[PDB]
């Protein structure tokens, strides 16, 4: 399991403890999807994937083989992703998208051909 | 068949498959999925939802749109809201397109999507430009494609199509100067419209 | 209580009885192809551009003229009705002249239309076409009776609405001709309708031949002041002139008719 | 958070139309009359809002139409009336609305071509 | 009647944007006069400023008002920044325009325009 | 077929001519009136009439598909010529 | 709209045959010299992250090592039917971008090689007259024919209503059109997506720490044509 | 065509390569400016039978949108993820 | 599939690195620059001696338009106005009348060669082969006033260049 030289996509440094980095960001997202409501689709669909790719990582020691499994591109690709989605979902607690719909369109706004 | 376009049902489910799981997550934005018969997903949210709908989208590990493909705006003047959004947004990871779709009208702001996509800066400016449409916390919006100091948005279908004044040199004042149009030759307009429906499956109830 | 409720490709429809599956299917918003057929004229029921299937019945029906019956589903959209529409177009094609170019019909005829709506998109047809000797009918109405496809509707009119029994089909066949046998003028104070409701150009009106296209022309809605009647016009411009005068459909002045001064 | 407006919905000063062509204009709406050269209805079904004719002279090189009307050409489709309304109203154009004109049912029987004792019998097919 | 406000929650609130955009434009002509080298004087490009305030005086819609003064505010940083040219200032001005009339006599003798 | 007016301007073979008190003839002096005097309305006139052994012809114009749309002439009347719409020709029944 | 002429395959073989020389002089010219590498390496770097949220498309992707290319991924007419490779940078900078130009000219050339082989036999356009116009001597004979170039001439045909954003890989990036049919023979709305109004867009961005002299580099490794930008 | 063989010589040398046989001159292998007539193909809807137009009409088979939601389990994407690409065998590296 | 065009690791071992010195210093790069230079000095030029040679064009080329006739003299266009409905920039305008024999024929037909973009559109749809772009390109003019073409010219045009159209026609129509 030799470190590789570059990542190949310029401004993404590759990184050295991927194993590590992705087992702190997973169990992070899902700390904060503790906040968030039980029936909330946002909660019960990321923690599925989340749980899905710990499990991963938690299974390959080997990153190209790792790699392999996530079907995510580089695992600083991977990293990457999962530090957006522990982004987002800091957002999503103050959205809250998971509530009714705030208005109904006009009559005839989506129709087409009018 | 050598001169239809073939189907594609399985592009068909997976994207009608992911319409579902956008409505499913974002019920507070979302009014409308559907999926074109030659497999294009359109989102239909409110215009509150901008912000939120497009954010989750470029983020989601399941969403993954990290692309804006492109911005702009449509005018239908018999809809109380006349202007339509249309986000083009564009997944490498999962190689695929979603069109994102709102609604405002002549005096409602719009949430300005630069902090989601750098890419919608200019997209922005030019609906601003060309229908009139305002961004809020735009980092800078004004007009990008008219002439300086033109008045009205071209685009919208009101606007005629030659406008409303025409340049030319004058020597007496020694520049260029704008004055009402006249032309030599009037646009001839044609009705070019068959009295007869072409195609029964989109006919409307009576 | 009276109306009977028939089916429209499924969707159900209240219509009292002795309506004919045309009017039926136009009360959903499906208009029925037609040539001779015409809301104003009695019914002929020869041109069979209006052949429908009627779900579970083997035959189609001429829904101009047929009568809807109770429970009966008309399918205006299936595959029988649509070789029915094609087949017809087809004959209808077969002598007809190639003189769209020529011709003062093409733009707005109802033939190259519902050619392009419901017919084919070639030819099949080897031979050589029927030519036909034209007829001297006044100075108001030209005939090119080459391109007539004998839908008498220009007989029904002049016999129904102008009460001039002059216009008849003479011969048999292929060869049935629409005029008058003998040398003799349509001069009748309605007669120039009959270019109007003549559905391709063998009838056209003189004074306008080859000067303008339908597509460039502009329609003002306007009224007649002729006579007293009021008829509803529409008034054709191009660039600044006028090029026409078209009747417009009003039910309690003109209907669609113009007298001859108004034209 | 929403505000409260009761003013008429009024645009004419951030349209930018020049103010001869809002004050001086009638729209028209209505829907447009089918052409009696066919009997095709679908060209009836949607409202339209056309502007007043104005001049159009002969340009003396050519002789080609020449107009100073910048509304020559306009003409806006509406799916209803009440949209075609409110859309002159808010752009501060005067407007006539014409009422549509359905044609009325008719009354069909092939058989009363026959008739044994009344005038609808045709003397010829 | 509900809306969504642009800057302005009422029409005391959008007069006081407009007075601040009038204090702006007032302050920049004579520098527009000077930069521009314009041969009109500095109360003409005054005078020209409050005839195109006044003649939106009858607004009584803050959304109408805010999207003025936002244009308004447009219209002053092109001239600021001379994105304009010469031709662009002049245009408020109309000068190769020749005097419409205005009376029903005059307009009745030149064409059939009301 | 070319004829001049009183004021020498030629005739067009649309008819068209400036009158005497018409400025517009001013954008010929010092040039010309750019006339074709190749009328075809002349030219059609010198073509024989083709006699035929038929009731029914067809012309396309000649030289197959660089002509014309293919159409077919009646020729039952004696009092007349059949004439192409197209191109102009004229056809006759023999005998 | 026509077939090809007799002899031009031939023409275009002859031309391909000696093309990538001419590549070679230019290669000779510019690749290996200091002058051009001080003008262009380590100018106008763009990173992966944000080339994409920028909306960059075609070698202002591949010059900052994102694998992406339309005709690969999102393929169209018979792209997946040719074999060729994507030119991909390290660098993200002016000089790997002209890099990847100069290897696509190289892989076109491969293409058209596969093309002159592959190229099959039949008609050129839809054998539906209702949508493409008959030839002419079918118009000149047929009923159906001449009623159908009339019409397709005249008012067109008319498309379904529904709206679509097509895109392909076009030698400036990702060119689309976002077309809107509301039924009838015309347009009702079509927004032209032109990858140069991006670019463009982020020439800021770009040109941040870099000389005025730069500046021109970089508008030049965009590949701005301004028809498109401005539309 | 026409440079004599010392000055083919110096420009070969020149530039490395041998430039006459890839002169960027056209002469004799163009094609000929006049041709024989083509013939060309007719396409698969030129049949005689079995060629009703209601069996190839492209555009009447278009349909309005499937409407999957109005507003009147496991996650999924869009697609599948996209396959990483392979190096190419031809010239991995210039 | 994919390559990567600037990916490599230069040699560090001691004959390399004094290779890319000895560049460095004497300039060796730029020398082999200036030697493809010289070798176009002693090419062919490419240059043809305009106006006395001219560049070769094809008989679908679209130049100047031109109104044909028949063979007997008669004019092809029968006032059909296909082609003003389909320019794309309105450049035809078009009016007709019974001709004096009754034939359908123009009173006016116009192009406004500076609206006109040469497109080829009108010759496409024209039924009866009468208004043709010929293969003429060197008609600019001192004023714009003599590119605005009425019907005249233009039947000028055709009886000028007829002999040239109608090859030309004869070795495309077959395509068409
Ligand atoms: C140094 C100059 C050397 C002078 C000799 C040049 C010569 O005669 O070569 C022609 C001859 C033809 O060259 P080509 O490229 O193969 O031409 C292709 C066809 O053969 C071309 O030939 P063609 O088939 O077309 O035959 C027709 C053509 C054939 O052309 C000729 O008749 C040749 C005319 C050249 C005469 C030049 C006289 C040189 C007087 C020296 C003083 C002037 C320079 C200072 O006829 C003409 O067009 C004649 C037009 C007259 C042109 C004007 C010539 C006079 C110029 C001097 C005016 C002084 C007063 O070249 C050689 O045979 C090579 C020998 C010359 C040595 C070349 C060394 C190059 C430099 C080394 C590299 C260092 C670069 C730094
Ligand atoms: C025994 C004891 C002896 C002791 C003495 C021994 C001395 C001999 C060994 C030393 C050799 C010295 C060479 C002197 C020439 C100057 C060398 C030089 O300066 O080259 C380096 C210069 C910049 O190099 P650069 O790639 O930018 O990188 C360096 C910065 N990091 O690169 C350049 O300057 C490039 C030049 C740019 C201009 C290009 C246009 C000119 C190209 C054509 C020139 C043709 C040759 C000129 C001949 C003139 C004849 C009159
Ligand atoms: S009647 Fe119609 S189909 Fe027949 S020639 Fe005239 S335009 Fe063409
Ligand atoms: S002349 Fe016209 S209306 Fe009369 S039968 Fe013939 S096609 Fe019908
Ligand atoms: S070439 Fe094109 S633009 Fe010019 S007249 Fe013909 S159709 Fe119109
Ligand atoms: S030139 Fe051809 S297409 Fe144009 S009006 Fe004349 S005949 Fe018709
Ligand atoms: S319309 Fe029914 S048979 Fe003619
Ligand atoms: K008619
Ligand atoms: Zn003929």
């Amino acid at each position: 399991g030799l470190l590789k030289k570059t990542t190949g996509l310029v401004g993404l440094a590759v990184c050295e403890t991927p194993h590590e980095r992705l087992k702190i960001l997973y169990t992070k997202i899902l700390d904060v999807l503790g906040h968030i409501p039980k029936n909330a689709a946002y909660r019960k669909y990321t923690e599925q994937i989340t749980n899905e790719k710990l499990s991963m990582v938690k299974a390959e020691p080997d990153v190209k083989k790792l790699e392999e499994r996530l079907q995510g591109g580089q695992i600083e690709e991977v990293i990457l992703q999962a530090e957006n989605e522990l982004s987002l979902a800091r957002k999503m607690i103050q959205w809250k998208p998971w509530e009714p719909l705030v208005e109904e369109p006009p009559a005839s706004q989506w129709k087409w051909p009018i | 068949r050598p001169t239809v376009r073939p189907r594609n049902d399985v592009a068909h489910k997976q994207l009608s498959a992911f319409g579902e799981y956008v409505a499913e997550i974002l019920p507070k934005y979302v009014q409308q999925v559907q999926v074109s018969c030659f497999n294009e997903l359109e989102i239909c949210i409110h215009p509150d939802g901008v912000i939120p709908v497009l954010t989750f989208l470029r983020d989601h590990s399941n969403a993954q749109f990290k692309s804006l493909a492109d911005l702009t705006a449509v005018d239908i003047p018999t809809r109380q809201n006349r202007f339509e959004i249309v986000y083009n947004l564009l997944s490498l990871r999962f190689n695929s397109r979603i069109r994102v779709k709102t609604y405002t009208d002549e005096l409602t702001p719009i949430e300005s999507s630069v902090p989601v996509y750098k890419a919608a800066n200019w997209y922005e400016r030019e609906i601003w430009d060309m229908f009139g449409v305002f961004f809020a916390n735009h980092p800078d919006l004004r007009r990008i494609l008219t002439d300086y100091g033109f008045e009205g948005h071209p685009f919208r279908k009101d606007f005629p199509l030659s406008g409303y004044v025409e340049l030319r040199y004058d020597d007496e004042v020694k520049r260029v100067v704008a004055e009402p149009v006249e032309l030599a030759q009037e646009f001839r307009k044609f009705d070019l419209n068959s009295p007869w429906e072409a195609f029964p499956a989109y006919r409307q109830p009576p | 209580s009276n109306l009977i409720e028939v089916f429209v490709d499924g969707q159900s429809v209240m219509v009292e009885p002795g309506t004919t599956v045309l009017q039926a299917c136009e009360k959903v918003g499906m208009q029925i192809p037609r040539f001779c057929y015409h809301e104003r004229l009695s019914v002929a029921g020869n041109c069979r551009m209006c052949l429908v299937e009627i779900e579970k019945a083997p035959k189609v029906v001429a829904a101009c003229a047929m009568p809807v019956m109770k429970g009966w589903n008309i399918l205006t959209n299936s595959e029988k009705t649509k070789k029915a529409r094609e087949g017809v177009m087809e004959f209808l094609l077969a002598n007809h002249p190639l003189d769209c170019p020529i011709c003062d019909q093409g733009g707005e005829c109802d033939l190259q239309d519902q050619s392009m709506m419901f017919g084919s998109d070639r030819s099949r047809f080897l031979e050589g076409k029927r030519a036909v000797e034209d007829k001297n009918i006044g100075p108001l109405v030209k005939t090119i009776m080459t391109r007539c496809i004998q839908c008498t509707r220009c007989i029904r009119f002049a016999s129904e609405i102008a009460g001039v029994d002059d216009l008849g089909t003479t011969g048999r066949g292929n060869d049935m001709q629409v005029g008058t046998y003998i040398e003799k003028m349509f001069m009748s104070e309605l007669s120039g309708n009959i270019i109007d409701i003549c559905p391709v150009g063998a009838l056209t009106s003189k004074p306008y031949a080859f000067t303008a296209r339908p597509w460039e022309t502009r329609k003002t809605e306007s009224i007649d002041v002729m006579d007293a009647v009021g008829s509803n016009i529409v008034v054709s411009t191009r660039t600044g002139e006028v090029m026409r005068i078209l009747p417009r459909m009003h039910e309690d002045i003109n209907e669609e008719w113009i007298s001859d001064k108004t034209r | 958070q929403l505000i409260t407006v009761d003013e008429k919905l009024d645009i004419t000063t951030i349209t930018g139309v020049p103010e001869e062509h809002i004050k001086t204009r009638k729209a028209r709406i209505f829907v447009p009359a089918r052409n009696n050269m066919q009997s095709g209805v679908n060209n009836t079904k949607k409202w339209k809002m056309e502007f007043d004719t104005r001049e159009r002279w002969e340009n003396p090189l050519m002789g080609w139409a020449s107009t100073a009307d910048p509304l020559s050409n306009l003409v806006l489709t509406f799916s209803t009336k009440e949209d075609a309304v409110a859309f002159a109203e808010k752009n501060g154009w005067s407007y006539d609305v014409e009422e549509r004109k359905v044609p009325k049912p008719k009354s069909k029987s092939y058989g009363a071509n026959f008739s044994w004792n009344k005038r609808t019998r045709v003397s010829t097919k | 009647t509900s809306v969504k406000p642009i800057f302005s929650r009422d029409m005391n609130e959008a007069k006081r944007r407009v007075r601040e955009l009038y204090r702006a434009w007032y302050r920049e002509v004579p520098n527009t006069v000077h930069l521009f080298q314009l041969d009109i004087s500095v109360k003409q490009g005054r005078d020209k400023v409050r005839e195109m305030f006044k003649k939106n005086a009858h607004i009584t819609d803050p959304r109408v008002v805010d999207l003025l003064v936002i244009k308004g505010k447009m219209e002053l940083e092109e001239t600021i920044k001379v994105w304009k040219q010469r031709t662009h200032v002049m245009r408020f001005f109309h000068e190769t325009e020749a005097p419409r009339p205005k009376d029903f006599l005059s307009k009745f003798y030149v064409g059939h325009d009301p | 077929g070319v004829r001049t007016s009183p004021t020498g301007e030629k005739v067009t073979h649309t008819g068209q001519v400036y009158d005497d008190g018409d400025y517009r003839k001013v954008r010929f002096v010092g040039r010309q009136k750019e006339v074709n005097e190749n009328f075809a309305i002349d030219l059609i006139a010198e073509q024989p009439v083709s006699q035929v052994g038929s009731r029914v012809i067809s012309c396309d114009g000649g030289g197959g598909a660089l002509g014309h749309p293919r159409v077919y002439i009646n020729l039952d009347k004696e009092t007349k010529t059949g004439t192409c719409g197209y191109c102009g020709l004229q056809f006759r029944q023999q005998h | 709209h026509q077939d090809l002429p007799l002899g031009l395959m031939d023409d275009i073989y002859e031309f391909s045959k000696n093309f990538s020389l001419r590549i070679d002089e230019l290669e000779e010219m510019l690749t290996n010299n200091r002058i051009w590498r001080n003008r262009t390496v380590d100018i106008g770097i763009v990173t992966a992250e944000d080339a994409l949220n920028y909306g960059f498309s075609g070698v202002m992707l591949r010059g900052s090592g994102i694998q992406w290319d339309l005709r690969k991924t999102q393929p169209y007419d018979v792209y997946d039917q040719v074999e060729f490779d994507v030119p991909i940078g390290s660098r993200g900078d002016c000089y790997d971008r002209y890099l990847c130009r100069v290897e696509e000219m190289r892989q076109s050339i491969r293409i058209i090689s596969q093309c002159l082989n592959k190229m099959p036999p039949g008609e050129i356009k839809v054998d539906d007259a209702k949508v493409s116009p008959p030839k002419r001597a079918e118009m000149k004979t047929s009923m159906e024919s001449l009623i159908h170039h009339f019409k397709l001439y005249t008012e067109g045909y008319q498309v379904p209503p529904g709206a679509t954003y097509t895109a392909i890989e076009a030698p400036k990036g990702e060119f689309g059109v976002y077309l809107v049919s509301d039924g009838s023979s015309r347009p009702y709305r079509c927004k032209i997506k032109a990858p140069g109004f991006a670019h463009l867009a982020g020439l800021d961005k770009m040109s941040k720490g870099h000389m005025l002299a730069d500046v021109v580099a970089i508008i030049g490794t965009q590949d701005i044509v301004f028809g498109e930008v401005d539309r | 065509a026409s440079a004599t063989r010392f000055i083919q010589w110096l420009r070969n040398w020149a530039s490395g390569r041998d430039l006459q046989a890839k002169l960027q001159l056209r002469y004799q292998e163009i094609s000929k400016r006049t041709q024989p007539p083509p013939k060309l193909p007719v396409g698969p809807s030129h049949k005689l039978s079995n060629n009703y137009y209601c069996t190839r009409d492209g555009r009447r088979e278009a349909m309005p949108p499937s409407i999957v939601m109005s507003s009147q389990k496991k996650a999924v994407s869009p697609a599948p993820p996209i396959k990483r690409w392979e190096l190419s065998q031809d010239e991995p590296y210039l | 599939t994919y390559k990567y065009v600037n990916l490599r690791e230069p040699s560090m071992d001691m004959k390399s690195v004094t290779d890319r010195a000895a560049q460095t210093l004497l300039w060796t790069e730029l020398i082999r620059g200036l030697g493809m230079t010289l070798s176009y000095l002693f090419r062919e030029p490419a240059t043809i001696n305009y106006p006395f040679e001219k560049g070769p064009l094809s008989p679908r080329f679209r130049g100047e338009h031109a109104l044909r006739r028949y063979p007997s003299g008669e004019e092809r266009c029968i006032a059909c106005k296909l082609c003003e409905a389909v320019c794309p920039a309105q450049a035809i305008t078009i009016e007709a009348e019974p001709r004096a024999d009754g034939s359908r024929r123009t009173t006016r037909y116009d192009i406004d060669m500076t609206k006109c973009i040469y497109c080829g559109f009108c010759q496409e749809a024209c039924p009866v082969d009468a208004i043709v772009e010929g293969p003429n390109f060197e008609f600019s003019t001192e004023t714009h006033e003599e590119l605005l073409y009425n019907k005249e010219k233009l039947l000028n045009n055709g009886d000028k260049w007829e002999a040239e159209i109608a090859a030309n026609i004869q070795a495309d129509y077959l395509y068409r």
